[PDB]
């Protein structure tokens, strides 16, 4: 077998802008087997409210799918999507870049 | 029209852990899903709401049969396959039929078939072959060869059927698939490592998802290394991109967008 | 490959009945239709998979089960006239798939009546050649008739000197009526078999004439005077001259 | 959704016949033929789903997609070719739509016709050996029954004759069973 | 101002078929010609009209006739079509004719195939393949290949499509098919085309290639009785999308 | 009656050609010369009925009636000018009679060889493996293949317009095993520095 | 040889009457006509035996397909001409070609036009030019120099080709062509001498008078060279008499290479 | 538009001699257009039997033909040929003159 580790990108809708209401997207992308977990986090702690697509399916083979929640950026807070697949020892938590 | 495509995925997992349905399936208009089913719900549901509100429950209740069906059928081929290659454990096989209406008018039609994530039997409508990847492959395409009427068939689904269900669908989203939402392109330059400036071209806001993005020196190509984002999903029906280079006298970003170009010249 | 039983059935208004199909060719689809004089065939309802059915163009009055992979059964809940018709079983590798033709049972004659008292098995009688005939082709007919039977569940053949015969031999492909003014008229049957002259001539040739008719059960009842009108085989013979 | 084949065609033996069917449906997945003889079941004999002509031995099976006109061609006809002929197209969602069916008659090559009405006795006319082109007509009231025209094949002398059978209760006798009929002018009449 | 237009460009036959070709030209010319181009030999006339209102026989007239339906039209008639008529067929008009220094005007030509029967017709198989790496970094540039394979008769129009749009530029396709098996008289061909970008073009993941072969065949008109399908006009195609890593 | 010219013809790039035409008629009432791009109509070029020369761009047209003899020459060659040029003589009856035609292959001047052998990415779609033997010089002749099972398209130049690059190339593939980018142009004369990138 | 011609002939009549057709080509060589096609018939039809007994039936089957294409543009070129002169009514177009091969060997070479019967253009090989003798000529001029190759063309049709057919006709007719009938010659009373000869081929033939040894000249009557139907030509010359004193006349006949000279006592 | 009038001479083929066959010529020449009308007179009667050549062209651009039939001179039969053309207001007649 050959298993792919999924690629995770984390970025917001709309230009950034702190105080300004946004919403919050994780695309996890290029994937087999189809078995993933995806959580959203706040200053490292789950969020509750987490909308996301259905498990998608690419010409390659690989499957795909978005994570978002409505967020409004701050300096202090710190938010990340936390990923687990069977080609990862651990999930993989991956911070947002603060759209730099 | 711009370029369409209608098809449908199949997934099937054998022995599947906790979670991951044995069967799924899965169509889609141009990036929109339309329709899906699985082996939990056994029912065939609609994944955009101009499907559900144009399509009788008539419809529905047919093609949830059909696909209990397929299931069956892919449920049972997998564990052939499996047979062929020795094979215990989880497994997975996949299936994509479908077709492209282009903006020309011409069309194409394509069925595959992958083993594990990888590509197995693919499907040449224009030969009425299947090309195998490998011996295990090559057993499977002796047996679809030998019934002429069924390549026949295929064919004429991918070439007739296919298209006619695609501009149906075509016209009942119309104001989804066929709109246009021109992209917000911005520059931004910075200095990064010490005498490194990046210039990146970055467009959001668009759809359908298909743009072209490049950087130009003094009105000609570059020769330099550029940088390009993917076209992502942001979540309200649009996308958005980027291309970015370093910078070394004249540079502008070139956009194109569902028939408008646009020029951002770097000051 | 596909085995539908009972061939037929006489059933009285408001009875059950449970048609059988099986089939042994792995095939994964099964169907049930009905067909009716002057239109094409209707499906009943059909079985895409093992584990699932539903309806087709005319479900009201029927149901169905798929047993598992082999078998398809069709019941008949409370029985009408309007469903008396020849059923058909089918099935087919796959459904769905384009090309994929569909293999049929034999054909289950059903005929449902109010009552089963106009119910009568053939009178059937063998008329001999006549002389006219054989003196100017050289060639004997011999006729056979079935007479006054109801419903039309009838099948006629021809026997010489203990084996059957197919050559020279041609059967009414319908009944006539023999009240045709009347719902429930009763029915006759003919059919002729031509021989050489020098072959009826020999007195050592038998001839044979059989009519199996399909009636009534051991199950149903009988209250009337006469003969229980049974499924049975009634016969006329004439002797070579 | 329809589908139109003629209810019955009627050809001569050795010749050709060619049964039509059109259908007018949403999506087109394929079109059948099956043959189904008298008292039998229907069992497969072609499919087209692209334009062209398939043979399979005396038959053969056209399609034009453009048109939605099949053609079934039967040459050399013989007498087993008497069955329905039923049409099947495969619409949009796989669903089959029947024809229904056109009922194809052969009518022998009488060499030597030799019209006769015969009285049997055991009470019943038999008129036979009629050309292929004569027709009976039904009885005029009850009590009195004819039926219909029916080909005999005599397989070790290579020989087939047309009859119709004729009997009553009622009076009635072979002289006028089938006056009712446009009966050849030199039928004997013993 | 179309000048000289005649039809069809390509035309498959069976032997004793009938065909016609037609021929225009809004010159306002009082003469017009119908040719014949084969390999190794110069073009032999087959019939010429003078003048409105009359005709008359060239060097190879038999099998065809003309007619000369007024000023502007001149249509030649094949009745039978035979193999040797597998030729170019050529329109020409001049404004008079026997005046010495005035040139002819030429159609686009009309390539006839005529075939005993239609059993060996087939439309190419097309298949695209993807720059070498290795060219790439050798010399900042990208070639692309399509080949058209297994195609009869010789009816073929390669076309690249950039983005949706033909280009010209940067494409080589064969001038010349290649017969797959020179030795047969009724070989099928092979065409090969190649298409060259930069490397920087080629390495945007949103340009799209595509190779488009129009194949010129049967029509609903035309008998066919075999397995396959039924080899029919038709555009065969293939893509590929530009790669970034 | 009879009129003549080469087969074929094979010159430089930038160089200058002279394309020969003899005829043998009965009477002569002018020489005609057309051109025709493969697959393409012939196009007038020039007439000559008197003795002498005749200039029209890069193209002149000589003709001397006691030889019965013309030729076209052209002059500073671009690869456009490949093409077929065909002669014609007007008889005596106004009649044309034409010659076969000459075949005008044009050499590229290639600036800067890098004669190289690439093998192509496999098709998902195809069983072929493709091998591109390109950036040769113009001297360099692609021979036939002599495997039946391999297939060897000739030479064919390309033009990168916007960069004003001309390149050669000949394509090869098959779907031997055995077969290989390094041994697929065996048959052929190809340079001793073509460049064969390792495999794998 | 003697000296020989060939010229075509085109005639274009813009109104004809009823039967009259509007178009004529006649061909002759010397003054033998050769050929004929009109708009009536439509076909190029030989009029000499010894035309018809050499050219087989593709040559008449080629040049009447030319003809009928000649025909259609002497009819578009009348059209033109009358609508630039402005004329209503019927009006004529005429052509001439042709050559000379002359008994030293030299040769020449025509081509001209004519509109009701007068010169309108006149064709110039040497200087490869049109002469036209008014305005509306000067148009067509104008057009017809525009086009350098064909009076190219017409200069190598006039050299080489018409004297090279007109060698091949010669040969074709030289029993007619090429024999000599010489004149009989007389002279009579009627108060005027005639002198009269008949009989001869070819036609052209030299009469004159002669008074006392010198050749008067505005003294002279001539008289035409007939046809006089069977093949030969018949001429004849006058002088009046002078009463008062008498004088010695004497006629002079040159025919073909031959002189004669008849003294009247 | 200068229209020529025909020139009309009027001759026997040989020098006539009375009770000898010969034949009568009109030859009519010069003309422009070339529409005439021509008869051969015998005694001021239409002779029938006339033949001509077929229209003939000059190099002048006029017109020329040859009418003739044959016939026998007698001494007192008296011979003509009336012409008639666009540029002559009535026939004009010119006589055989011996
Ligand atoms: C209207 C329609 C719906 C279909 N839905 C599915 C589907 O949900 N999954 C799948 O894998 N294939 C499908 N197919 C292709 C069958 O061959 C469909 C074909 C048609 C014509
Ligand atoms: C053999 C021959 C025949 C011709 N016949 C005619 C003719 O009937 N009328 C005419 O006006 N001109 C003619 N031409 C001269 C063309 O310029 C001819 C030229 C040739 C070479
Ligand atoms: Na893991
Ligand atoms: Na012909």
């Amino acid at each position: 077998m050959i298993q792919r580790t999924p690629k995770i990108q984390v970025y917001s809708r709309h230009p950034a802008e702190n105080g300004k209401s946004n919403f919050l997207n994780c695309y996890v992308s290029g994937f087999h087997p189809s078995d993933i977990e995806v959580d959203l986090l706040k200053n490292g702690e789950r969020i509750e409210k987490v909308e996301h697509s259905d498990l998608s399916f690419s010409k390659d083979w690989s499957f795909y799918l978005l994570y978002y929640t409505e967020f409004t950026p701050t300096e202090k807070d710190e938010y990340a999507c936390r990923v687990n697949h069977v080609t990862l020892s651990q999930p993989k938590i991956v911070k947002w870049d603060r759209d730099m | 029209m711009r370029t369409h495509s209608l098809r449908y995925f199949r997934l099937g997992v054998s022995d599947p852990i906790h979670g991951v349905p044995e069967f799924i399936s899965v169509g889609y208009v141009d990036s929109h899903p339309i329709t899906t089913y699985d082996s939990v719900t056994r029912q065939k549901e609609p994944r955009a709401p101009w499907m559900a509100e144009n399509l009788a429950p008539d419809h529905w209740e047919r093609y949830t049969q059909l696909l209990r069906g397929w299931q069956q059928m892919f449920k049972v081929e997998l564990k052939r396959l499996q047979r062929h290659y020795n094979h215990s454990g989880s497994h997975t096989y996949q299936r994509m039929i479908g077709c492209e209406l282009l903006e020309d008018g011409s069309t194409t039609g394509f069925l595959q078939y992958a083993y594990d994530g990888q590509d197995f039997l693919i499907f040449n409508k224009d030969t009425l072959s299947w090309l195998a990847v490998d011996n295990v492959a090559h057993t499977i395409k002796q047996a679809w060869e030998a019934n002429q009427h069924e390549l026949l068939y295929q064919k004429n689904w991918l070439e007739e059927e296919c298209i006619a269900w695609l501009k149906r669908f075509l016209e009942y989203g119309k104001d989804t698939l066929q709109r246009t939402e021109p992209p917000l392109v911005r520059v931004n330059r910075k200095e990064t490592f010490p005498g490194v400036t990046a210039l990146f071209c970055k467009a959001h806001g668009f759809y359908p998802p298909e743009i072209y993005m490049t950087w130009m020196k003094n009105g000609e190509e570059i020769v330099q290394e550029i940088d390009y984002g993917d076209i992502l999903p942001s979540g309200d029906g649009t996308y958005q991109a980027w291309a970015s280079i370093e910078l070394d006298n004249l540079y502008s970003c070139h956009v194109e967008h569902s028939g408008v170009h646009m020029v951002l010249q770097v000051p | 490959g596909v085995t539908q039983t009972p061939k037929f059935q006489v059933l009285k208004t408001g009875q059950s009945m449970t048609l059988q199909c099986a089939q042994d060719m792995n095939h994964n689809s099964m169907y049930w239709y009905r067909q009716d004089p002057g239109m094409g065939l209707r499906l009943i309802y059909y079985s895409a998979s093992e584990g699932t059915t539903d309806k087709g163009e005319v479900p009201n009055g029927y149901n169905v089960s798929r047993l598992n992979k082999r078998e398809f059964s069709l019941r008949l809940e409370s029985a009408a006239p309007s469903q008396t018709s020849v059923y058909f079983c089918a099935s087919s590798v796959w459904t769905g798939e384009g090309s994929g033709e569909l293999f049929f049972g034999e054909g289950s004659r059903l005929t449902v009546l109010e009552d089963l008292k106009n119910v009568f098995p053939p009178e059937v009688a063998v008329f001999e050649p006549s002389e006219a005939e054989i003196s100017h082709t050289q060639k004997a007919t011999l006729v056979c008739l079935a007479t006054g039977f109801y419903p039309d569940h009838v099948e006629l053949s021809w026997w010489v000197n203990g084996k059957e015969v197919h050559s020279g031999v041609c059967t009414d492909p319908q009944p006539l009526k023999e009240q045709p003014a009347l719902n429930d008229s009763r029915y006759a049957l003919s059919s002729r078999l031509r021989v050489s002259a020098t072959f009826w001539q020999n007195p050592r040739n038998h001839f044979r004439c059989q009519v199996q008719f399909y009636g009534l059960s051991e199950n149903d009842e009988w209250t009337q005077d006469r003969a229980k009108p049974v499924t049975q085989i009634v016969s006329a013979e004439a002797w070579g001259r | 959704q329809n589908i139109d084949q003629p209810t019955e065609m009627t050809a001569t033996e050795g010749a050709i016949v060619q049964i039509n069917c059109t259908y007018q449906t949403s999506g087109f997945n394929g079109l059948f033929w099956y043959q189904q003889h008298a008292g039998e079941a229907p069992t497969f004999l072609s499919y087209n789903v692209l334009d062209g002509l398939e043979e399979k031995g005396r038959f053969s099976s056209f399609l034009s997609r453009s048109k939605g006109y099949s053609y079934l061609l039967l040459k050399e006809l013989q007498m087993k070719d008497s069955a329905s002929y039923l049409c099947a197209v495969k619409d949009s969602n796989y669903q089959l739509i029947w024809g229904a069916g056109t009922k194809l008659i052969i009518k022998p090559d009488i060499q030597n016709p030799d019209p006769a009405v015969y009285q049997l006795r055991d009470s019943v006319c038999l008129f036979t050996d009629f050309d292929s082109q004569t027709n009976v007509s039904q009885s005029k009231d009850s009590d009195v029954y004819i039926t219909d025209k029916c080909v005999l094949d005599m397989r070790s002398m290579d020989f087939k004759s047309n009859s119709a059978v004729a009997w009553s209760n009622k009076d009635f006798a072979c002289a006028n069973a089938f006056n009712n009929s446009i009966i050849p002018e030199d039928t004997f009449f013993p």
